[PDB]
DNA sequence: GAGTACTACCACTGTGTAAGACAGGCCAGATC
DNA sequence: GATCTGGCCTGTCTTACACAGTGGTAGTACTC
DNA sequence: GAGTACTACCACTGTGTAAGACAGGCCAGATC
DNA sequence: GATCTGGCCTGTCTTACACAGTGGTAGTACTC
């Protein structure tokens, strides 16, 4: 006999319908027993301890436009949207859960593990039930093709740290850190719906509870019975799982190649080929706010262009707060795109050249893929991806591409090039810079310094007036950002893309399949593949 | 009363179901737009130019003095007519930014300058107001009123979410209509009077509001408590006395049951009225010719031009008056591969 | 402790991959173990028992231009193509097993229930071990969307039964007979193409060894070691699972809609309206070949249509012999299809207005469908499935149509239409009629000539000289088909296209997905899907 | 030299990578379409029409004492020029059925009568062989010679299936290289001899053969038992002696390494050779002039057309002469979906 | 000691897009 | 009739999007 | 006696095609 | 210049092609 709960994740973990388990559970049933797994409707109630909507909480002092409901589950996310006719349509399909709900749940999930944390810092556990700060990395990503794509968007969140500041003379005891931040397995979904990421206007319609919400629970203290004893959390949220695109999208910037490039600093593009490296950080959601009521009211009274500078950017009115930091995956793909296209730019040769034609162009990209086929052994991709960019970032597939430019200081010079990549990508890599590698975090300044200036010198062909936007931030912006935070990698969108990796395969083989139902049952089903419990019965100690 | 099919060559991801139609000094001017202003038109207002069948759409500019301005979605719109001081503007209140929040400020809209090459130049001043100030709301409507001879502008109707104590992460979309006062805006100064009426029982929302020479005709609305359409027409007359502006209403027997419709003006005091919906599945689909006097208005079926049987199949619709007798409508449209032209588009026109 | 053969089978019978069968191997594994599942390797190990090349056996005379190996696999259909350029294109990719293996692993298979139906019949064992007769189903159909269609053909067979005629005075003691020969969970593939039906130069090209070899079987005997002992058995085969448009195009005939309608006789389209009941089988797979012979020396010198009309419409060389038979599915959709015309056809009024628009036609069809959806409860589709044409030939579903047609003379013939139809229905969708509803067989004759009759009489607006040629089978050919042959239905079609749903999940699931290795993965799946053996595990006393 | 790409307008699925052109009385036909014959055209032999860079085809009838035709589809194809008694014929034998088995008859297909309305009808004579008759073979070929002055027909080369014996159903679709001998057709009687000769130490497949006046040059051929093409130009003269016609034999120094060509007839004895392939994966692109006297052969490149982009990077090619130094060519297509006008039809011109 | 099981190796689809900012080119066209 | 200029165009640059997850093979942990 | 398990109920995509034979309409076009 | 006729066209008819297979609900076998 096994526990219920384990045969629940053996068929959430396996991909497996209710009516397949079923034929395998008599199957196996009537040889050899004696019952192996248990039934399907002891299941579904065994799970109703998993899903959102299950524990009793209570908020101190109350929230703030939110209901006082403890147990509600799946909401379809119109939230009310009244259906007449002749206001905008209600053609949005959306499900969610309703956000603190779906905390507390993911909390009272990780109790066996703060508890674990409190007993092995040898802290005392009837005391210290006051004080508990929590790191909650929310994420959010459109994504395409769903067989028109028909694309989704999926806002979800990861709990990162857990720690402790009761009762006083500290700042706090640190009792859970996530091993793994960018797993699947470590990555909850909120919310789904079938929306384009780029119309702000249904985007805004569905997600204005969830931010009103957010926005209401950075007041509160939470009230959760955790280990028997009633105890008081509070929330800092990071917001972080975007993509650069939505960023700009969702802090009022224009996006993408822009003049105003740094979501991080002040900068035209231009001005940011001269000074590569000496950048402060200035931009704060509360001031985009300001900066768009001057773009509002235009209190000077200046054209369109005096106004656009004067305000550096924000033309659009800022609709959710989003931490000012970078993403390691987009950092990675983007700087692996670039390399890919001066590798191309110089086996033809255009520094020499200095106007090349698009058909020279397909000639060179077609002799770099042949030539990484022939040695390195990789294939063309339509679109980078974060294998071929970890492949593609190594020191022996430059040193096969530079087996065709001739001129051995263009060899030199990118071979030197490289080896400052790879003596610095470490330190925005990284799950925590400043333990997992030191000497880089500290030598980061000189190592990116040098890869500024030999952009400067040995390319001033390519880099005049335009730059790359993560090659901006990953030369401006990685020391002040590690040190003001902790670590990069840590907190990247990967596990939300990654997630959507899962989000597919759901479609397929557990779709209802109706639009009314089919995100009801993915959301389901994403939500138990995630929580720990149930990834501990997976391990089982291996 | 003729319908020719026309095509919108280049961009039309920037039009949505809610937009408005502005006729400043006999150009046309589109408002409202999906999205916030992209940089390729930093202010969010087009000229809106039809040419051989085709509709083309140029990036206006505003002025060195002018306030910028949201893409509001439903708003109420004010022709402000030419007088004293400066013609002959166009008052904009309030409308639903493209991040949906509903909008507490009133804009005035004129023209400011032209040429060289055929440019214009636009200005908002956003106005102040000081009340007694209408509540953010949308889908309302203002008009205009003159009485011995000073003029006001009169605000009423439409939908708002639940106040803010009540409402809810599970009713944050849900609309509830406002209460049913009037609101006097006189313009300079932003002096705003909110009056409550015996006979305006229930709010609405949708309707159209027709004014002249200080009586104002409200047609047909939607009322969403009861979710009746009432077929009722009511009529309420003003003045503005020293210095408080007395306000007199009257339930008027029989008016039409339209919601969100297209007002044409083709003559002096006389519009028609080119439907939205009459029922909640079935669009109004007949023209409607409606003069006004001080009588009172008069009213007359004209006969609709023959519907294509794509405008004829669609479940939604929409469009605006280019003037003079002259609109614009449009139809979603279904194709796959997405067209992307989300819209297909007809031009209509009176005799 | 479970059997290695039952594991096997939950593993294919539930459509699991190896790593999630292994990722619930291992955890099932650590909580409760005492291990339950088998691991992988050892059902890999498992299995070769069950696929097709284990067994010895011999033929006896040696087959006729076919190899003596007998532990030969998996091969792929082209069949040694010399894969020069200047001949047509080896484009085709093809997997196939080879033909008497698999036959002698299906026999090895039903070695269990030969057995039983030898003991059952009281009959001796180590006598009678010389004169089994096998009865073989054979079936071939082609198969759209499976993401252009990229459309398969799926070439399988079916063991129908098996009787035994040893020693002599009698004809035949049947041991076995198929309960169920219309499943899918009997219906074992053959081979397997990426091929359109259409295209009948890469058909015959793949296909000829094929029919090289089932010619070479039916004069030897086989040879099996089954029950102990060595037992000779000899082959009939009844070429019966293809529909009509197969038929014509494997018989040299012309398609479908040709001036010569029946397979089974020689009456014309326009001669099988005046009689409709009166025609008596004819062609034989030996004439075709003797009518193609007179088609291509032409030696009489006559003209194109006096030839075509000497030779009754052969006018390709017949490639297969195929049992002279109809498909007892594929004549519902047809008869259901006519039927739902006929409604469209008197909901709007047509013997008064003898030609109607197109248009006219599609309210007709637009107002059945809304009050078959009124009462009923049908949603309209695109095409006619088996379960729509079953629900269509019901007597309520006729009455509620009535209910719209207005003169009570029409209706009530219609009526008395749609009960004769379902008062002979039987006799052709049974798997056996003889024994299951005898008097409708003996019946058939009567109740097939007053349809007839009433259709002269009520419907010549329609019928004056054109019919459906499913009509005409059944009308004029199903009780000389059932007395010779025993039964209809049981031979029908149906069972391969239910196997093509499941080619449709192997595909999605159990890909490579290379088409190298996708046809050899489907196939081997499949083919164990199948075996009787991994079945019995499958319901183990239920 | 020009080439010209056409489109075929209608019946773009009735043609197969291995086909015939047969120029009779200057009209073109083409025949062995993909399947038997459908009933549109229940001859099987279609009449082509170039007009206004459009392809046509017309479906061919055919006479009351004709044999009907099963559509080979590599067939070997004598043009019988016009002598006594009945001009001007078109040998067929035997290519490969469109159910795949190897042909083991003799057609000859002739002119019969036209019109009325530009209605020509052919006819086909099934020729009965006794000999020494040929194997069913495909890929071989077949030519004509006068000796003194008598008419015979020489046919050489050629592949086929292993031979019955050791078919098997694992080797069924593979071919071997049938023995190296000529057959001596007379064409009436239909009197076959077989003469194996020291020189002709292999056989070979998809090589051209031409004649002239009792000589044949056999041009470059492939070779499958050693995969290799050779350059050598072979050489045969036969003389008809009663009653045993002597045939001798010689290997000439230097031909051309291609296979599976189109021979175009542009002068008295002169044709031009438009290219099959080369190497397994390279066709051949150049164009070769091959004059023909009784000194020997000569042989100069032209050069070629500017192949399009299109039909330079296809991976197989196939077509055939319109005579009159005029070709047509054929190129499979891709697209998606599926066009499913499967070839792109171009048509070359010399000078 | 080997023989088991596990886990990590490989082959592989398909080899383009989708919107948008901005530079620059330049031209309708309308006034001067 | 000359300008020129505001606006359309074209190309180019930049920001995302698809491509996992499945069989078989085999070294390798690793252990009866 | 109920309470378990099993098995059958319902919702539901998407609401057209792809080839071909033949009747008939008819017209290029070429001869008479 | 008249025919008419063989050939193109158009529509119509007939033969196949997708739509299972997955959650949830609940009657119901059926039994601790
Ligand atoms: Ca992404
Ligand atoms: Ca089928
Ligand atoms: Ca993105
Ligand atoms: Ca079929
Ligand atoms: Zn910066
Ligand atoms: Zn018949």
């Amino acid at each position: 006999g096994l526990h219920p709960a384990v045969c629940l994740a053996i068929r959430v973990n396996t991909f497996l319908s209710c009516s397949q388990y079923h034929k395998m559970y008599r199957t196996v049933k009537a040889t050899s027993g004696r019952q192996i797994f248990q039934p399907l409707h002891t299941l579904r109630n065994a799970e109703k301890e998993l899903l959102p909507g299950f524990h009793q909480f209570e908020w101190q002092p109350a929230l703030k436009n939110v209901s006082t409901s403890w147990d509600v589950g799946i909401i379809d996310g119109l939230s009310g949207w009244t259906v007449s006719v002749d206001d905008v349509p209600a053609d949005t399909i959306s499900r969610r859960f309703r956000y603190d709900v779906a905390l507390v749940s993911a909390l009272k999930d990780l109790e066996e593990d703060i508890m674990e944390g409190l007993r092995e810092r040898a802290l005392d556990d009837s005391m210290c039930t006051s004080g508990f700060t929590v790191v909650v990395k929310e994420s959010c990503d459109g994504m395409g093709d769903v067989s028109v794509p028909e694309k989704a968007v999926r806002f979800s969140f990861t709990i990162m740290s857990i720690s402790i500041r009761l009762e006083g003379e500290d700042d706090g005891i640190t009792i859970f850190q996530e091993q793994k931040p960018n797993s699947e397995l470590s990555c909850r979904p909120l919310c789904l719906m079938f929306v384009d990421e780029s119309d702000h206007e249904t985007l805004t319609a569905i997600l204005g509870p969830v931010v009103a919400e957010r926005k209401a629970m950075m007041e509160s203290r939470l009230i959760i019975s955790v280990g028997g004893l009633l105890r008081s959390f509070r929330f800092f949220f990071r917001g972080t799982g975007y993509d650069e695109k939505m960023v700009r999208e969702m802090e009022g910037l224009e996006a993408s190649g822009s003049t105003y490039i740094c979501t991080l600093c002040d900068s035209t593009r231009a001005e940011a080929s001269q000074n590569m490296v000496l950048h402060s950080i200035t931009r704060s959601h509360d001031e985009n706010l300001e900066r768009y009521e001057i773009w509002r009211k235009n209190p000077f009274s200046e054209s369109a262009d005096e106004l656009r500078d004067r305000v550096k950017g924000v033309s659009a009115k800022p609709f959710m707060e989003t931490q000012p930091t970078l993403d390691a995956l987009h950092c990675d793909i983007g700087n692996a795109t670039e390399f890919y296209k001066i590798f191309q730019d110089e086996i033809g040769e255009v520094y020499q050249k200095p106007n090349p034609s698009r058909e020279e162009r397909r000639r060179w990209r077609s002799t770099l893929d042949k030539q990484l086929r022939k040695k390195m052994k990789l294939k063309p991709v339509m679109r980078m991806n974060g294998n071929y960019a970890r492949r593609l970032m190594t020191r022996e597939a430059v040193e096969a591409v530079c087996e065709l430019v001739p001129s051995e200081e263009r060899r030199e010079a990118l071979l030197k090039l490289m080896d400052l990549y790879l003596q610095m990508k470490p330190v925005w890599r990284s799950t925590c810079p400043s333990r997992d590698c030191p000497d880089q975090l500290c030598q980061y300044s000189y190592n990116s310094q040098q890869f500024a200036d030999l952009l400067s010198s040995m390319f001033k062909y390519r880099y005049d007036g335009k730059i790359t936007n993560y090659l901006h931030k990953t030369l401006a912006h990685v020391p002040e950002i590690v040190e003001r935070d902790g670590s990069i990698g840590a907190w990247a969108s990967e596990g939300n893309e990654s997630g959507n990796k899962l989000f597919r395969r759901f479609r397929k083989m557990n779709a209802r399949q109706s639009k009314t139902f089919e995100l009801e049952d993915i959301l389901k089903h994403h939500w138990l593949y995630t929580s720990k419990y149930l990834q501990k019965f997976m391990e089982a100690h291996k | 009363m003729s319908l020719q099919p026309l095509t919108a060559v280049n961009c039309g991801s920037l039009v949505q179901p809610g937009f408005s139609l502005l006729d400043l000094e006999g150009d046309v001017y589109l408002f409202g737009q999906k999205g916030w202003p992209k940089r390729s038109c930093p202010t969010g207002i087009f000229g809106v130019r039809i040419k051989k069948g085709e509709l083309k759409l140029r990036a206006i500019s505003f002025s060195n003095n002018s306030s910028y301005l949201p893409p509001l979605r439903c708003p109420a719109i004010a022709h402000f007519e030419a007088q004293d001081g400066k013609p002959e503007c166009y008052l904009i209140h309030g409308g639903r930014t493209p991040n949906n929040e509903l909008s507490s400020s009133l804009y005035m809209l004129s023209v400011d300058s032209r040429g060289c090459n055929r440019k214009v130049t636009l200005r908002c001043e956003e106005k102040e107001l000081v009340g007694d100030v209408p509540s953010a709301r949308y889908g309302h409507t203002l008009s205009v009123i003159n009485s011995r001879g000073k003029t006001a502008c009169v605000l009423f109707g439409g939908r708002s979410y639940m106040p803010p104590t009540e409402r809810t992460t599970q009713n944050w979309n849900s609309v509830v209509d406002c209460p049913p006062q009037v609101y006097l805006i006189d313009l300079e100064f932003g002096c705003c009077t909110a009056h409550t009426l015996p006979e305006l029982t229930d709010g609405q929302s949708f309707h159209v509001a027709l004014a002249r020479q200080d009586c104002v005709y409200f047609l047909g609305g939607h009322i969403l408590s009861s979710d009746c359409r009432p077929s009722r027409l009511i009529r309420l007359h003003v003045e503005l006395l020293l210095g408080s502006p007395v306000l007199t209403c009257t339930i008027l027997h029989e008016g039409l049951t339209i919601t969100s419709a297209i007002a044409s003006p083709i003559g002096y005091h006389e519009y028609i009225i080119f439907g939205g919906y009459q029922s909640e599945t079935q669009k109004r689909m007949e023209c409607t010719y409606v003069g006004l006097d001080d009588v009172g208005v008069h009213m007359e079926s004209r006969e609709p031009p023959q519907w294509t049987s794509e405008i004829s199949h669609s479940r939604t619709w929409f469009g605006g008056s280019l003037g003079k007798g002259t609109a614009l409508v449009a139809i979603p449209s279904e194709g796959n591969p997405t067209p992307p032209e989300a819209y297909h588009f007809y031009q209509v026109s009176f005799q």
